[PDB]
């Protein structure tokens, strides 16, 4: 599964 | 230790909203196995930490904008493109 992190 | 539910109001800046969400439907979850939105930062006197957000909390709406059932890219969309002001629903445990 992907793994998301952002920044906002 | 309560589950608490608190609105936080993020007034938008040149620095964005001063966040980082991780999770999503579909995504590996940040907490256990609920893979709902959670905020992974907040920067340091930016607008999320002025409106009180913390890392850990999760985000249940954006200006009246349900994102519990998101998937990342959705949740990215709305905190970007759906206002100066952002009001966060937002969950916590609390002591």
């Amino acid at each position: 599964l992907p793994s998301f992190e952002t920044a906002l | 230790s309560r589950l608490e539910q608190y609105e936080i109001h993020i007034e938008r800046t040149a620095a964005g909203l001063g966040l980082s969400i991780a999770g999503g439907k579909g995504s590996t979850p940040f907490k256990g196995d609920d893979d709902g939105i959670f905020i992974s930062r907040v920067t340091e006197a930016g607008p999320a930490d002025l409106a009180g957000l913390k890392v850990g909390d999760k985000v249940i709406k954006v200006n009246g904008i349900v994102v519990v059932d998101a998937d990342h890219y959705q949740a990215v969309q709305v905190l970007k493109a759906c206002g100066a002001v952002l009001v966060l629903v937002v969950q916590r445990e609390v002591t």
